[PDB]
């Protein structure tokens, strides 16, 4: 092959990966249908800020699929105590991370895994979405989806009541943990199991009724909860302004089609606010 | 030093689509199955399936090898 | 999307001359791989197209009676992976009895048609032995495939197009009432386009609308306005012209396909046999 191996970044669920000459290489069924599905999808995605998929490669039922080489992630910024998450970088991040979104969805594909770890940056502070083996395409109503997607801090309401049908929603409040983390720099809701995840977002968040979410007991495995009235906004974000509560809120919103999409999020106001989005370049870095 | 919102160029070599929002008050949501109330509940509206489907309709028709 | 897809970049051709060029290319290069590796034995390119037709045949008989059923993007995925595999190779190095059970394999696990690898080599018609060694075969073959598609994967067929005309016809052109009534034919129209090159010639979109037209002139309905005025090619006269000269151009590729000829077959599978006792 034309890439000769560097280093060893690390061992996942279906593949390991290593540094090569700079990209980055992740090695009866056959072909794995993880490498499958991100092989399909990155081929036909073609944007900033979303993994490129340089090369593709293999033997026999042995797969490698050639990645940029992407220098971190947001879970090691968000975990690291030393970096000091201005709203500006908060913005920054927030920004890329909805715009390779929004591109994604015209193209009708969910990442449908969206966590910091997920959300890879490069040298010059670009975020791009990364690990797609769980990324599907929705919007075709003849098109089974699995409930049990999306790490359990980051699962939407709707998909831990068991929705298998559902839109950009799973990606949108996935978005708002991710902000969420961000901002208070430890896991938003850190459940230790489906009922602790969605006591945990009844409690913080309040139990939602049939006003805020129409639909709500029409879920599969919808657990009628206590009503908890849940912490106001301001007081769990105490650093968060109003344009910025907006933003969560409509991030949080219980019903996942009121819920913001990433346009809609992208033409909040919080976005074109003062101060502006930080370059990559002045991104911090671990 | 700001960010201001502009929506993507991505040309589609085809008919104009009407936007998501605009298809019930244009009729076409008449010619498709309404979502369910658990689709609904979950977040999934006819109006993705139409829009989808009107888009793939309209992609690259007039394009040209 | 199609309009930005590999299929619109990488795997839809100017010209027939173009696709004949390529197989001709895949003839040569194998007949020279034969004799430099130590004559009436070799098909000529019309051979290995009449043995193509045949073979897409069988894997559209194979995907039809699978179970469970395949979503018929899967069928079109295959059928799209069968023809590009051949635009570059030859039945006589890699057989298409094997080639298209591997399109198939590949094709289900892309769609995401979940299906387990027994259940796949249990819809052959074989023997346990020889489900197994089919099974095998599909496993050798499966990363080659993927590698002879350069890992363009993911198909765009004309049905969700075709449906997206449907609900368009049915909102926006009251003139022609109840479109659905143009459904079955354009279907078949879809499927007699679908035994040509047309889907490495034409664009999904292109192909429904092609099959939709065809269907309104068959019952006498005559819908120029349409294009004219619903789809709005006022401005742009030469768009509506190319428009209509390639919907011609693919009414006359499906007038020109003739189907292969049982006897025909026959000699040409025993000879692509005899091709495949060595090389
Ligand atoms: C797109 C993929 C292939 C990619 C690109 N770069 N990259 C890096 N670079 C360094 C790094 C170190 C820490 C945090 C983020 C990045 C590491 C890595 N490790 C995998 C290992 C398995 C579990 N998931 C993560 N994968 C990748």
């Amino acid at each position: 092959k034309r890439y000769e191996k560097l280093d060893f970044l690390g061992e996942g669920q279906f593949a390991t990966v290593y540094k090569a000459r700079i990209v980055a290489i992740k090695k009866k069924d056959g072909i794995n249908r993880t490498a499958l599905r991100e092989i399909k999808l990155l081929q036909e995605l073609s944007h900033p800020n979303i993994i490129g998929l340089l090369d593709a490669f293999g033997h026999k039922s042995n797969i490698s699929l050639v990645f940029d080489f992407m220098e971190t992630d947001l879970e090691v910024i968000i975990k690291d105590n030393s970096l000091v998450l201005t709203p500006s970088h908060i913005k920054a991040y927030m920004l890329m991370t909805l715009q390779g979104l929004e591109y994604l969805h015209q193209h009708w594909i969910l990442h449908r895994d969206l966590k910091p770890n997920n959300l890879l940056l490069d040298e010059n502070g670009v975020l791009k979405l990364a690990d797609f083996g769980l990324a599907k395409s929705f919007g075709s109503p003849n098109r089974a989806y699995t409930h049990q997607v999306v790490t359990r801090w980051y699962r939407a309401p709707e998909l831990l009541f068991g929705a298998r049908m559902y839109g950009v929603g799973v990606d949108m409040w996935a978005v708002g943990c991710i902000l969420a983390e961000l901002l208070l720099r430890v896991p938003f809701l850190p459940g230790d199991s489906d009922l602790d995840q969605l006591t945990r977002i009844f409690e913080t968040l309040g139990t939602p009724t049939e006003e805020q979410w129409p639909d709500m007991c029409s879920l599969p495995d919808y657990v009628t909860f206590k009503s908890f009235p849940g912490i106001p906004l301001h007081h769990i974000f105490s650093a968060a302004g109003d344009d910025l509560l907006d933003l969560i809120q409509g991030l949080f919103l219980f019903n996942p089609c009121a819920r913001i999409t990433a346009t809609q999020a992208l033409k909040m106001k919080y976005f074109s606010n003062r101060p502006g989005p930080t370059p990559g370049c002045q991104l911090p870095r671990p | 030093a700001l960010y201001e919102y502009q929506p993507l160029q991505i040309e589609t070599y085809g008919p104009h689509v009407p936007e998501l929002e605009m298809l019930g008050r244009l009729g076409y949501l008449n010619h498709v199955r309404a979502a369910s109330p658990q689709d609904l509940a979950g977040g999934y509206t006819s109006s993705l399936a139409c829009h989808r489907a009107l888009q793939d309709a309209f992609s690259g028709l007039f394009w040209q090898p | 999307m199609y309009h930005n897809s590999s299929q619109k970049r990488h795997w839809t051709f100017s010209s027939e001359e173009q696709l004949a060029r390529l197989r001709a290319d895949a003839n040569r290069k194998f007949r020279c791989k034969a004799v430099a590796n130590g004559d009436p034995v070799f098909l000529e390119p019309h051979e290995e197209m009449t043995l193509c037709k045949y073979y897409e045949k069988r894997l559209l008989e194979f995907c039809s009676v699978f179970k469970p059923a395949m979503p018929r993007s899967v069928v079109g995925t295959a059928c799209m992976y069968f023809k590009r595999f051949y635009l570059n190779n030859s039945v006589m190095e890699y057989h298409p009895r094997i080639i298209m059970l591997t399109c198939a394999f590949l094709a289900c696990k892309v769609d995401e048609f979940n299906v387990s690898s027994p259940q796949f080599v249990g819809n052959l018609r074989e023997s346990p032995l020889g489900q197994e060694k089919a099974l095998e075969q599909i496993l050798e073959y499966e990363l080659l495939l993927i590698q002879q598609l350069n890992f363009h994967l993911i198909v765009h067929n004309p049905y969700r197009p075709f449906e997206g005309f449907l609900i368009d016809l049915k909102t926006r052109y009251p003139i022609l009432e109840n479109p659905e009534i143009l459904r079955k034919t354009a279907d078949d129209f879809l499927n007699r386009i679908a035994l040509t090159d047309a889907y490495l010639l034409y664009t999904p979109s292109q192909i429904a609308l092609t099959a939709i037209l065809s269907s309104a002139s068959r019952a006498g309905i005559t819908m120029e306005s349409y294009l004219s005025e619903s789809l709005m090619l006022k401005e742009n006269r030469t768009c509506l012209s190319q428009l209509l000269d390639i919907m011609k151009s693919m009414r006359n590729l499906v007038k020109k396909y003739e189907p292969p000829r049982s006897e025909e077959v026959a000699v040409l599978k025993q000879k692509l046999e005899r091709c495949h006792s060595a090389e």
